[PDB]
């Protein structure tokens, strides 16, 4: 009966800068009854915040949040690296108990361009009878990015198979890879491949081409 | 502003003699005068209005705690302060924690704490004090002409035709004289001020919504309240609570929403909306009604020569009168419209009266609807419409017959005496002597006996009048009314008068 | 409080709906019924105290009847 | 309803300061108190009722301080 | 006995008053609740207007 | 340790899209199409009428 | 002439869509779905439970 919420989505913010949640909860006067989970891609969260005003046990003391009825806040002072997560947020009083879409920190930097390399299919994939034509995306901030696989200057959409990470726990940017896959007689009919990036560091996409004819 | 249709409609039998008369109104009832050479009257209130209302008072029943702080002392150091203490909004209270050497201090079993809390107010209510002169009466008042379904329960369209008024008697201005066009002029004299009892109660709002509280109650109620300005309340302890002293450790706890229990405490308030005059629905006001210039124009006005038509079918007004509403296609109006009631068809004796009198054709234009209203006698009458072969009539039967009717004015009349207090007898217009006596002796009586031990609450008063009826079974010869006097009627009717 | 001494009855002119009237049958009743159902034990040995004194026979339910109101709430 | 049918009092172990402890003795006698001072009218006449029958002294005053007690809230 | 949650913070009742408490209730589960009248009130009726 | 919902009280409502069907004298019954839901809280009653 | 339809009376059903939302015992009210719409006649009750 109740929709949760929790915004910004994704929240870019340089460690040590207070991080205040926007959230709510529909069906009104939860009293307090709210909670702030943080969980890293592919873990089980943890519990941030119960009674709204208290901690658990291993969260440490930079966790923080106030709120009642609708609107509750997680606010976190000194953001940190260890941060860097997806939070999440539950609710009770009523029934079924469900949680709200999810907000991601992101530790802010300077923003980063995207390292693109343009594989072309290895001769024991030719072999094979299948061509996929690789473009690797590396180091870019923020995760905002385009890949498109332009072939003989006309853009494909057709096996475009695109694998990015995270942010990273280096130097906290995203890397992708872009791969173009093909059958090695479609991949003999077209000369001119190459995977144009966009990004909101550069102003025009960033071009890696390479012909069959050429090499 | 009219009877039609209203909840309860009650009428006033004429016995001439004079042009002026005091009659007492109310929102819901409508007031019907017919007399001779004064045409049909429609009497009632719209709603009571009020122009300026003072700021008496706040109620704040609902808080919250906010910064709880404890300050912790040693047994024997008496009494303990914290710095709180100097702002009246921190609430703080005296206390003790029991000592031992393993908490705080060097003794046992004794202690000294202060326990302040920030007080914040939530939600408040707030009451209003009513000025006697700023007390309006919108009174709605109507005489029956030709009349339709739409234009008689019309204001402005019977204000082209000069047949209903509206007005606002202040104490300022009790006196309003209103024409009413070609049947004459009517005066009315009322008496603002002493209509309601302006300082007998307050106005409490309760969340959006405003209700009437008694002003002795208003002030009895035990709740944090407010003063009119800004800042220092009373009582606001009350809302808060407190537990037991571990350590520094005590939690202030504060009281949920009184909203409810304010709308429990309000039982026999009335509901009342605002906007920017505030309207209440039963009414109480003590006009003069002088009909001296009101008179009957158009005895002009012979029979209507052509056919009659039913414009609605005729049915029961619940009041003891039976309207019907008639649309007339002859060409030769302005004309009276000959109708009457009686008893059989070979007789043509007219028996009942007509409610609107002297039924008249607006204009010569045919299959005009007149709606005009009549009071057939008890049993089996008729309702004729014309004279000759032109006639249409209707056959009326009333189970009311005076022999019911008569208690209907006995019991209501006692209904009348009751909650209407000294005034009831206002209903005894044109007195004097009797009528004069007869409110003089229950004056002092209402001054006196029922208002002493009043305020008492339904079975209250109730209960006990069938213990004192016992009383009258006790008694010695011409002992036996004395301790029977106030058992019978003014205690008990009362409580058979509201049940429920 | 707010919870008793409430408004009612008003009991000045007013022929209307008011804020709670057919509710306010429910008060007492319903509630003491409440709490002699509450506590029959009680109950048993209420009207037995009637029967004990005085010998007048109908006046000795008048002190039951009236007793067993008592209790509830006081 | 909420406003009568109070928990109180547990009395189940509970040695402790409860919710309200220390305003359960201004329940009745005050709220009632107010409503004989409301209605003195009834008073002057109430005591009376126990002189009346029973001719039995002391006990005529049983009838009274409990009846007078009754009429408050019913 | 039962523990009732008032607000925020939650409190022992007996469980015979529980279900004596004249108020509107829930199930369980999710909908659908009784006595829910008792919260609300109505007025005369003028017209279509209550 | 484990604690089981008995059940639960709604203490404070508010009132939301308020619906009178009028209908005319000896008409009996009136009847509302909100009354299929539980949602929606309905009323018998009468409209006193001219 | 003309008459009026006051009401209508039911006198043969049929039974349809039997639906039973079993619960464990002190659970108190159970709650089936079906309490929504006024067409499904609901009904509490229990089933001793091993």
């Amino acid at each position: 009966d109740i929709v949760l919420t929790q915004s910004p989505a994704s929240l870019a913010v340089s460690l040590g800068q207070r991080a205040t949640i926007s959230c709510r909860a529909s069906q009104s006067v939860s009293t307090s009854y709210m909670h702030w989970y943080q969980q890293k891609p592919g873990q089980p969260p943890r519990l941030l915040i119960y009674l709204v005003s208290n901690l658990e046990s291993g969260v440490p003391s930079r966790f923080s949040g106030s709120g009642s009825g609708t609107d509750f806040t997680l606010n976190i002072h000194p953001v940190e690296a260890e941060d860097e997560a997806t939070y999440y947020c539950q609710h009770i009083r009523e029934l079924t108990r469900s949680e709200a879409g999810p907000s991601w920190l992101e530790i802010k930097r300077a923003d980063a361009a995207p390292t693109v390399s343009i594989f072309p299919p290895s001769s024991e994939q030719l072999t094979s009878g299948g061509a996929s034509v690789v473009c690797f995306l590396n180091n870019f901030y923020p995760k905002d990015i385009n890949v498109k696989w332009k072939i003989d200057g006309s853009e494909r959409q057709n096996g475009v198979l695109n694998s990015w990470t995270d942010q990273d726990s280096k130097d906290s940017t995203y890397s992708m890879s872009s791969t173009l896959t093909l059958t090695k007689d479609e991949y003999e009919r077209h000369n001119s491949y190459t995977c144009e990036a966009t990004h909101k560091t550069s102003t025009s996409p960033i071009v890696k081409s390479f012909n069959r004819n050429e090499c | 502003f009219n009877c039609l249709g209203m909840g309860n409609r009650d009428f006033i039998e004429g016995a001439s003699g004079a042009t002026w008369v005091d009659l007492v109104l109310e929102g819901d009832s409508c007031l019907t005068i017919m007399a001779n050479d004064k045409p049909t009257l429609d009497v009632r209130m719209i709603n009571i209005e009020a122009s300026q209302l003072a700021e008496v008072r706040s109620y704040c029943y609902h808080a919250s705690v906010t910064d709880i702080s404890t300050v912790a002392r040693c047994p024997m150091t008496g009494e303990a302060h914290n710095e709180k203490r100097a702002d009246s909004s921190y609430v703080c209270k005296q206390g003790f924690t029991d000592r031992g050497w393993g908490n705080g201090c060097g003794l046992f079993g004794k202690g000294s704490i202060d326990t302040c809390a920030k007080f914040s107010c939530t939600s408040k209510a707030i009451g209003r004090t009513i000025q006697p002169e700023n007390i309006k009466y919108e009174v709605g008042i109507f005489v029956h002409g030709t009349t339709t379904s739409e234009n008689h329960g019309n204001y402005s369209a019977q204000v082209g035709a000069s047949q209903a008024a509206k007005f606002t008697v202040t104490p300022n201005a009790p006196s309003i004289t209103l024409k009413l066009g070609d049947y004459g002029e009517v005066t009315l004299d009322c008496e603002p001020r002493s209509g309601l009892n302006t300082e007998a109660f307050y106005v409490m709002t309760v969340g959006s919504k405003s209700f009437l509280v008694h002003r002795e109650w208003f002030h009895d109620l035990a709740l944090p309240w407010t003063p009119p300005s800004s800042t220092a309340w009373r009582n606001r302890e009350l809302l808060m609570e407190f537990e037991e002293a571990h350590a520094t450790k005590q939690s202030v706890v504060a009281l949920g929403s009184q909203e409810g229990g304010l709308h429990q405490a309000l039982a026999g308030a009335i509901v009342v909306e605002y906007s920017s005059s505030v309207k209440l629905t039963s009414g109480h006001l003590k006009c003069r009604l002088k009909m001296d210039k009101l008179a009957l124009k158009g005895t002009t006005y012979g029979m209507c020569t052509g056919k009659f038509s039913f414009a609605k079918n005729p049915a029961d007004t619940g009041h003891g009168t039976v309207v019907i509403e008639l649309s007339y296609s002859g060409s030769d109006g302005p004309c009276k419209i000959p109708i009457v009631s009686v008893a059989s068809l070979n007789d043509m004796t007219p028996v009942g009266r007509l409610v609107t009198v002297n039924p008249f054709v607006a204009t010569s234009s045919a299959n005009s609807k007149v709606l005009v209203e009549m009071e057939p006698p008890f049993g089996d009458s008729y309702i004729v419409v014309g004279r000759g072969d032109k006639q249409i009539n209707h056959h009326w039967h009333k189970a009311g017959s005076t022999l019911g009717k008569a208690f209907l004015t006995t019991l209501k009349g006692a209904q009348r005496l009751a909650a209407l207090g000294d005034t009831a007898w206002d209903f005894g217009s044109i007195g004097g002597v009797f009528n004069s006596i007869g409110k003089a002796v229950h004056q002092v009586f209402g001054g006196a006996f029922r208002t002493l031990f009043g305020g008492m609450s339904w079975i209250t008063q109730g209960l006990m009048g069938a213990l004192l009826l016992w009383m009258g079974v006790n008694a010695r010869d011409r002992s036996i009314a004395l301790a029977f006097l106030a058992t019978g009627g003014v205690l008990l009717f009362l409580a058979t008068n509201v049940h429920a | 409080s707010v919870s008793v001494q409430t408004h009612g009855e008003s009991s000045l002119v007013n022929k209307t709906e008011t804020w709670l009237d057919s509710t306010k049958a429910t008060r007492y009743l319903m509630k003491t019924e409440n709490w002699i159902i509450r506590n029959p034990g009680y109950a048993f040995l209420a009207a037995v105290l009637g029967w004990m004194l005085g010998s007048n026979n109908g006046q000795r339910v008048v002190f039951t009847i009236l007793l067993l109101l008592v209790a509830p709430a006081y």
